[PDB]
């Protein structure tokens, strides 16, 4: 299905389109501040679930 | 972590 960015609200450019490991939620990683070049290969949160942390 | 690509 279509995620969309939380920053920018577009789906578009699916290969840079962060998906988060707890939520539906997505960031393309051009979006992101600080600078994040590359895809992580370990998890990744949106702050919507850093918020539900302890 | 994974893309909407590698996802879909
Ligand atoms: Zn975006
Ligand atoms: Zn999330």
């Amino acid at each position: 299905n279509k995620v969309t960015c939380l920053v920018c609200r577009k789906g578009d450019n699916d290969e840079f389109l962060l998906l988060c490991d707890g939520c539906d939620r997505g960031c393309h990683i051009y979006c992101h501040r600080p600078k994040m070049e590359a895809v992580p290969e370990g998890d990744w949160f949106c702050t919507v679930c850093l918020a539900q942390q302890v | 972590a994974r893309t909407k690509q590698t996802a879909r």
